């Protein structure tokens, strides 16, 4: 039973709304479990209170750096980084949830949510979930982005967990 | 008003384009890896007695978007060709960047400076002579730099401005 997790999104501290995700544990169980546990915070660390540091309208919203809060950090539940599990799933359109990385086998905690098809990322980023409810919250985040991804307001995961 | 120079910093992922630029602009060494989308900076400097405004474009090293460099190469007036002295593939990557700028600008006379970065590191794999030989065959200066110690940082950008002034 593929787990479901939620993010409660705030903009400069003001509630925006809830995004929920289905995590594809059936095809990418290690990568899904990392994101699930970071969402509950059950390891004593995780996404709660972290920000979406890069938002590029027309492409994606990226977040998950809860260690440094500057877009360079983040860590998995298995160590600082872990290997690419598989590239079975593709970046087929808006709402795909996929792992950010710094090259092969460098998954940590950073993730991105597609706002468009990004097929040139297929085979380089592990796709592991999809927005299930609240895609319009992600769409709403785009108006805070820019061409190079710098955000004009602080977009935070005010709360998160497992449904 | 002082003359503005549009400088572009290019080279493979991780060679130190941003650390070099941020040292120049902010006098601070970025120890973390924050791979670039695209960033622009401005600094006024004095070079050979003449005050000049440097407009610097710090570009992405991601090879997947190599076809998207044409526009910024058309706009740029001079180019820093950065490799890392401890990364032989970054040195090999230089020729493709140089050929791309030459093709896009359709000229053999483009202001460029070859920059061998990370000179502070002990794991050198690219001989200084090889870089010096390559720069000679291009007709351009070669500057050894360290974004960490600041060695040659000012010289790299200042020399590029001097190459533009001689061309223009
Ligand atoms: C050339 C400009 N340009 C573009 C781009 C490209 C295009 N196209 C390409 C596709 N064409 C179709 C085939 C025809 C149309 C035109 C248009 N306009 C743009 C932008 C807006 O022009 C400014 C991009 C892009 C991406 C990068 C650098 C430059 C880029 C880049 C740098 S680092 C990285 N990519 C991976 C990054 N790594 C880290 O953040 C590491 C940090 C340290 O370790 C943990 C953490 C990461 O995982 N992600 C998660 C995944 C999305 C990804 N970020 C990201 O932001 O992609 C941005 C973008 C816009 C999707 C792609
Ligand atoms: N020791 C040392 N490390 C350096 C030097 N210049 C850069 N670095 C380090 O090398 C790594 C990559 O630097 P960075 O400036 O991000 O390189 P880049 O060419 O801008 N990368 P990208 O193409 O992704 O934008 C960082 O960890 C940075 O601290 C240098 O002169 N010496
Ligand atoms: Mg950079």
């Amino acid at each position: 039973v593929n787990p479901t997790v939620f993010f409660d999104i705030a903009v400069d501290g003001e509630p925006l709304g809830r995004v929920s995700f289905e995590l594809f544990a059936d095809k990418v169980p290690k990568t899904a479990e990392n994101f699930r546990a970071l969402s509950t915070g059950e390891k004593g660390f995780g996404y709660k209170g972290s920000c979406f540091h890069r938002i590029i309208p027309g492409f994606m919203c990226q977040g998950g750096d809860f260690t440094r809060h500057n877009g360079t950090g983040g860590k998995s539940i298995y160590g600082e980084k872990f290997e690419d599990e598989n590239f079975i799933l593709k970046h087929t359109g808006p709402g795909i949830l996929s792992m950010a990385n710094a090259g092969p086998n460098t998954n940590g905690s950073q993730f991105f949510i597609c706002t468009a098809k990004t097929e040139w990322l297929d085979g380089k980023h592990v796709v592991f979930g999809k927005v299930k409810e609240g895609m319009n919250i992600v769409e709403a985040m785009e108006r805070f982005g820019s061409r190079n991804g710098k955000t004009s307001k602080k977009i935070t995961i005010a709360d998160c967990g497992q449904l | 008003s002082m003359t503005e120079y549009k400088l572009v910093v290019v080279g493979a992922d991780g060679v130190g384009k941003s650390a070099l630029t941020i040292q120049l602009i902010q006098n601070h060494f970025v120890d973390e890896y924050d791979p670039t989308i695209e960033d622009s900076y401005r600094k006024q400097v004095v070079i050979d007695g003449e005050t000049s405004l440097l407009d610097i474009l710090d570009t992405a090293g991601q090879e997947e978007y190599s076809a998207m460099r044409d526009q910024y190469m058309r706009t740029g007036e001079g180019f820093l060709l950065v490799f890392a002295i401890n990364n032989t593939k970054s040195f090999e990557d230089i020729h493709h960047y140089r050929e791309q700028i030459k093709r896009v600008k359709d000229s053999e006379d483009v202001p460029m400076v070859l920059v061998g970065n990370k000179s502070d590191l002990p794991s050198r794999t690219v001989d200084t002579k090889q870089a010096q030989d390559l720069a000679r065959s291009y007709g351009i200066p070669f500057i050894e730099t360290s974004a960490k110690t600041r060695q040659g940082v000012d010289d790299a950008f200042y020399t590029l401005v001097r190459e533009i002034r001689k061309h223009k």
